[PDB]
């Protein structure tokens, strides 16, 4: 990402394709390493009623 | 007759219910007792059992089983073992006072019924298992039994017949579960009051391993008057298959809570407005009624308007006729708290033998306390319904059913009240 305009032009012409749009080094668009805590949902059969095991 | 009720005083089978008329033997003979009892005993067991069958008298314990058939379970010849009649004078159900009233006000009817039922079954002794808290009632019963022995009505010549009979009184020590049939048998035998499984039935293995028949005090007390006055008369009272008279206790929010003898199939509204003086605030102020003692569920005002007082009528109304103990709750009460107090009673009086009744009624007590506070969720209502359905029918004795049924009645009728309490609690704690 930290490349000069002349070097970017040379890279794009030599590759034949635009490289700054899809460069393979990750800089800032990735997720933050520290995430907010999750709250995972409970699935079915957590119903506390009409939930006998012989029926499922 | 289509309508029932307004029983005649000359047809009241329990004269001296109110403590007048000299409860001792002289007053009992004046009111009519021990009359033609020798003729009854010489008439014999088959005639007495046929009299019971034609009368159609049912258990008055709350069980509802046909008395004539139940007593004719033991018409077999001798085995080698004696046979026993056992009387249930425990009366531990909330709302019930009738057994106490008849034991302290007309005990010679109970003694004569012990003799007649013991002859009908073929037996040598009747053990009256009285409740331990009824010390004065037990002492009055012992006074009556001593008077009967002095008069020669019991012991080595039963009223001049060649029949030998003994009447014993054994006191409990404070257990509602000892009002159960087999638990009472165990309590007499000297163990804990834990009911035993069936089979063997008490007619095969009862107290001391002998063939016994356990019967309610009201049942054996109406027994000799049924034998004396026919039985077509007793069947003439009440509707078909729910016949005779019945001691209704009426308690709770009524103007005059009282015990009154009334004909079967009487309307609930007629019974309350005629004998209890009406609901406090009026029939419009009436909210709910428990028609049986505590094992039966609720019925609201809407179905209390037209319901009768039969076993079959209350079964149709999704209730039962237990001890005929009408507990009345008006609109100015906490119905959830009343049901939770009943579940507290069943938790305290569970004998602890079965895992279903033991653990489930403790669980019901905790869930109902949280219902009263309001910190539950509406899914827990159906959870408690399924807990009740797991308890009911899966236990040794019927205390589990009698604890499950009030919960089922509360969920069935007053479910918006529970939901309203839960949403009020949630909105006031957020
Ligand atoms: C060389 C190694 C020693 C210096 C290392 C250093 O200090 O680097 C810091 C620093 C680079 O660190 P950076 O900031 O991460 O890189 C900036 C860009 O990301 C770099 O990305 P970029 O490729 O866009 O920049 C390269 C830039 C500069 O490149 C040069 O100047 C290289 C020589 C070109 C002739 O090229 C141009 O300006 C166009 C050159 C066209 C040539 C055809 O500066 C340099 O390296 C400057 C160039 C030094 C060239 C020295 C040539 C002689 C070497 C010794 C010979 C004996
Ligand atoms: C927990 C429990 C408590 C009971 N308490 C009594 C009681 O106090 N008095 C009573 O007569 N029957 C009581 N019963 C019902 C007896 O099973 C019944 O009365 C007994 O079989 C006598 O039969 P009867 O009604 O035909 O006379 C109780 C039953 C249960 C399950
Ligand atoms: S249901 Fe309860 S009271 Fe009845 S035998 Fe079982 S544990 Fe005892």
């Amino acid at each position: 990402a930290s490349a000069t305009r002349v070097i970017q032009k040379l890279r794009n012409w030599a590759s034949g394709q635009d490289l700054q749009a899809k460069l393979q080094l990750r800089y800032q668009e990735i997720a933050k390493r520290t995430q907010p805590p999750p709250k995972l949902p409970v699935g079915p059969s957590h119903k506390l009623s009409n939930n006998y095991y012989c029926t499922r | 007759k289509t309508s029932f009720g307004s029983l005649k005083d000359e047809d009241r089978i329990f004269t001296n219910l109110y403590g007048r008329h000299d409860w001792r033997l002289k007053g009992a003979l004046r009111r009519g007792d021990w009359y033609k009892t020798k003729e009854i005993l010489l008439k014999g067991p088959d005639w007495i059992l046929g009299e019971m069958k034609t009368s159609g008298l049912r258990g008055r314990g709350g069980a509802g089983f046909p008395t004539g058939l139940k007593w004719s379970f033991m018409n077999k010849p001798s085995d080698g073992r004696p046979k026993y009649l056992v009387v249930n004078a425990d009366e531990g159900e909330p709302g019930t006072c009738k057994d106490r009233e008849i034991m302290r006000h007309d005990p010679h009817k109970l003694v004569e019924g012990c003799l007649v039922g013991g002859r009908a079954m073929g037996a040598r002794a009747a053990y009256i298992y009285i409740r331990g808290e009824f010390y004065n009632e037990a002492s009055n019963l012992q006074v009556a039994i001593r008077e009967a022995y002095e008069a020669g009505l019991i012991g080595k010549n039963a009223c001049g017949s060649d029949y030998d009979f003994d009447v014993f009184v054994v006191r409990g020590a404070g257990a509602y579960i000892c009002g159960e049939e087999t638990a009472l048998i165990e309590s007499i035998e000297g163990k804990q009051g834990k009911p035993r499984l069936k089979p063997p039935f008490p007619a095969d293995v009862g107290v001391f391993g002998c063939p016994t028949t356990v019967a309610n005090v009201e049942t054996v007390a109406v027994s000799p008057t049924i034998c004396r006055r026919g039985g077509t008369w007793f069947a003439g009272f009440g509707r078909e298959r729910n016949s005779g008279t019945k001691l209704f206790n009426i308690s709770g929010h009524v103007n005059h809570p009282c015990t009154v003898e009334e004909e079967m199939s009487v309307p609930l509204k007629e019974l309350i407005e005629k004998h209890a003086g009406g609901v406090t605030g009026g029939w419009d102020n009436l909210l709910a009624v428990i028609p049986g003692g505590s094992s039966t569920p609720l019925i609201p005002k809407s179905v209390c308007e037209t319901v009768l007082m039969d076993f079959d009528a209350l079964v149709q109304a999704q209730t039962g006729l237990g001890t005929a103990a009408v507990i009345v709750m008006d609109r100015s009460t906490d119905i959830v708290k009343a049901i939770a107090r009943l579940i507290e009673f069943y938790k305290h009086e569970s004998c602890g033998q079965c895992t279903p009744c033991r653990e489930g009624v403790d669980w019901m007590n905790k869930v109902m306390a949280r219902f009263v506070k309001g910190d539950a969720r509406p899914a827990e209502i159906d959870s408690l319904w399924e807990i009740s359905k797991q308890i009911e029918g899966h236990t040794i004795c019927a205390l589990g059913d009698g604890a499950a049924w009030p919960v089922q009645g509360l969920i069935r009728h007053f479910r918006p009240e529970l939901e309203d309490r839960m949403q009020r609690f949630a909105q006031q704690h957020r």
